[PDB]
């Protein structure tokens, strides 16, 4: 007989940060022998180069296909009247200097020698503006933006096309139309404050930074090894020993130090392809519940999803999806089929419930009482052939018309 | 890569200054990404920034519609 | 090009080391280049399982559009197409697979007004499938993919309530079929 308005978070990495690392540099540095004998080893160096270059472009190019969704740049209206809503808190704060919310201010705020780190080709200031370019698409043209040319259409429009296409009618949306707003802000409020209340949310990202940070200590700390040598430092080795003894020192510390690189290779390698699964399940979200309505059940969000707002986060995304949850169910006796006359009667879209002494048809979603009509339902049929068919009348819409 | 060339068309960027382009204030659609946000093409070489897309501001109204 | 490798020996042809070299030393050598060309070789192998992994995932990916949005119609939007996808046409490539996807995509856009219901004799008149469009002079509903007007009806429309609970109704009225079918 109700329903409630829930907003959840939902969070998955798209891209880390990305790393080049020179293996003459790291392996031992400023040896002019050092890199004479390394020279012999084959094409490892080049392997390692190309692999990290492409991993590297990997993850740049799904970085772009995660955010640049659309080739058209939206931008909000002047008048922030959307019949009563209220978006405060997802479009961007023009007093912040980077042109973000609020929200995306907290996220930022609540995340914390041959190697480098490449600065990315996708930086905020883009990102954001291309959030709040979907934003703007998502609340001022629906799903018609992200099929072909931009169609303006009023927001109480658009939650009507959405609720009839979850299945729910439009007569429950003008009745309660304040109420609705009302329960969005207040949820969109609460969910601010245990997004701000609670560190944990964004852990996903903080793991993911925490694992890249660990992996860079231990290849710096790998450095640090004997290895089977009297020293992990090379010039003490180069002057003290006889060359004979030596080059096999320097052998055995150039290959564990090679065998160390390849390892947190692999390592890499396999952590950017879970990376890339989890921005291929990111665009997958994009894709089919945010330019759009998605009819499938607890894919990106719990209970009848209806949108999701997009939100720009240090190495991720963050996905604010509304869903629709009925609520205050109450108890009524059902029927298979309405027997009128020696006929069988369906109902089209609803159910034929009863409160003890008289039939109505209600949708499957929500509580609406109506007359049994014609017009609601089809005959197929005789009463006899269905098991636990009951007896009620039907009232002819058209019959008062001709009865005078 | 993150090495200053003051102390070795001269354009500095985040990630380091680019040598033998010059940079353009109009912007273009991209074709060598580069990084931080500033990516070359060839036209000579030059440099700017990389474009989003085209601008349209959709006139959104309490009552007013596009069918197709 | 890795068997041209030396790995620190003095040939890279195991040969030579064995008719040039003493058998106590040798051994260690061909241990050398026989560890050395392991690891090579592990590196490739790890290689080929990532490469592997990651083609693995994009043909579950191509087969999940071949059950999806070619031997049936998905709902589902930009996942095999740009705008409104009605098929694709899957055709055989070299170590690969080319999809011709057709899209329904719309264009021409008009400017046209709306309302969110219609008030007619106390109630309102909200639209089953369609929507409320206005030209300038009179209300007419059309599917929300193509401009087609047609005259209000109350077959294609429900009353459900009155007009004073909505916000922005405008007043017009409903034909009915049945008045003229019982004025004659
Ligand atoms: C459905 O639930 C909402 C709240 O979940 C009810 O709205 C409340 O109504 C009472 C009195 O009508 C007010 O005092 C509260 O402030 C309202 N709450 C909110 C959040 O607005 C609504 O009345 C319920 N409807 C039915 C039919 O039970
Ligand atoms: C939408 O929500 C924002 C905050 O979420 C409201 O802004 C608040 O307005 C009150 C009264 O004007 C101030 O006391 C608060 O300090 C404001 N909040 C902040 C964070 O500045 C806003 O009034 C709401 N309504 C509209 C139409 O924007
Ligand atoms: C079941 O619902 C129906 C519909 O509201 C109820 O019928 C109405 O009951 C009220 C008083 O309870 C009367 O004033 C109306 O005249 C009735 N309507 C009609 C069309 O007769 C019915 O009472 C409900 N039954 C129970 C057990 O709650
Ligand atoms: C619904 O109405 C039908 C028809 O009036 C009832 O069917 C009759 O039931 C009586 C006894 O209940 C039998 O003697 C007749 O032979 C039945 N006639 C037919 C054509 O089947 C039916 O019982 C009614 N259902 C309920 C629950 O009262
Ligand atoms: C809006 O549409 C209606 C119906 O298509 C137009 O009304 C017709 O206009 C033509 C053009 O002069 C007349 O020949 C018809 O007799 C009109 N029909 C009726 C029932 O009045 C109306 O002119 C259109 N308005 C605008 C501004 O384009
Ligand atoms: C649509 O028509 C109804 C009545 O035909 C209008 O309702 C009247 O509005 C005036 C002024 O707003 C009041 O003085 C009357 O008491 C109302 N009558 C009734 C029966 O409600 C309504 O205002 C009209 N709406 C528009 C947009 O023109
Ligand atoms: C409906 O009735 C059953 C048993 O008769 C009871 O367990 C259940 O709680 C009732 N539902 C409600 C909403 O009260
Ligand atoms: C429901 O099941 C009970 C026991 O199985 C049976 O007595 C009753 O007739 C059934 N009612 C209907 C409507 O099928
Ligand atoms: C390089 O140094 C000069 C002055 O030493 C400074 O102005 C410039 O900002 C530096 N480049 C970068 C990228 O910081
Ligand atoms: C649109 O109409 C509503 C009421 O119908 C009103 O509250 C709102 O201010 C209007 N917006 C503009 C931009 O005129
Ligand atoms: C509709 O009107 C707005 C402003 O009134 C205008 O910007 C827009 O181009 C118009 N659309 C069409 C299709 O003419």
């Amino acid at each position: 007989t109700n329903f409630t308005i829930s907003v959840t978070t939902e969070i998955l990495p798209v891209s880390m940060t990305k790393t080049s690392v020179d293996c003459t540099m790291y392996i031992c540095g400023d040896s002019t022998e050092c890199s004479n004998l390394l020279l012999q080893y084959g094409s490892f160096c080049t392997q390692l180069k190309r692999a990290l270059t492409g991993i590297a472009v990997e993850q740049d190019k799904n970085t772009q296909e995660v955010f640049a969704q659309v080739k058209q740049i939206y931008k909000t209206p002047p008048i922030k009247y959307f019949g009563g809503f209220n978006f405060s808190q997802i479009l961007p704060d023009p007093s912040k200097p980077s042109k973000r919310s609020p929200i995306e201010d907290l996220l930022f705020n609540k995340v914390t020698k041959g190697l480098t780190v490449l600065p990315p080709l996708l930086t905020d200031e883009m990102i954001a503006q291309y959030t709040s370019a979907l934003l703007a698409g998502t609340i001022t043209s629906g799903w018609t933006f992200g099929a072909g040319p931009a169609l303006q259409i009023p927001f109480p429009m658009q939650m009507a096309y959405r609720f009839n296409g979850i299945g729910v009618t439009q007569n429950v949306l003008y009745e309660n139309q304040k109420l609705i707003a009302n329960q969005f802000n207040s949820a969109i409020g609460k969910i601010q404050d245990s997004l701000s209340s609670t560190p944990s949310a964004l852990g996903k990202l903080q793991d993911v930074v925490n694992h890249n940070a660990q992996a860079l200590n231990t290849l710096v700390k790998q450095l640090s090894s004997k290895f089977g040598a009297i020293s992990s430092v090379l010039n003490d080795i180069f002057s003290r020993l006889d060359p004979p003894e030596a080059e096999v020192q320097i052998d055995r510390l150039i290959t564990g130090r090679l065998q160390s690189l390849q390892t947190y290779v692999t390592q890499q390698l396999i952590r950017a392809a879970e990376i890339r699964a989890s921005a291929n399940l990111a665009a997958t979200k994009m894709s089919e519940c945010v330019l759009g309505q998605s009819k499938r059940v607890d894919f990106c969000g719990k209970g009848y999803h209806l949108m999701s707002f997009p939100q720009s986060a240090p190495h991720g995304v963050v996905f604010l999806h509304v869903t629709y949850v009925p609520a205050q169910e109450k108890n009524f006796t059902t029927a298979p089929a309405i027997c009128h006359d020696g006929k069988a009667h369906f109902p089209r879209e609803g159910v034929f419930v009863s409160n003890g002494t008289h039939w109505f048809v209600t949708q499957r979603n929500f509580y609406e009482p109506q007359i049994i009509t014609t017009d609601n339902t089809f005959v197929s049929g005789n009463c006899d052939v269905v098991i636990g068919i009951v007896n009620n009348t039907v009232y002819d819409p058209l019959q008062p018309e001709l009865d005078s | 890569q993150g090495v200053n060339c003051t102390e070795v068309n001269v354009f500095q960027t985040r990630a380091g200054c680019l040598i033998g382009a010059e940079y353009v204030n109009n912007s273009y659609e991209c074709d060598i990404p580069i990084g931080a946000g500033i990516c070359a093409s060839y036209q000579s070489i030059i440099a700017y920034t990389m474009s989003l897309g085209a601008e349209n501001s959709v006139a959104y109204s309490n009552n007013s519609i596009a069918i197709p």
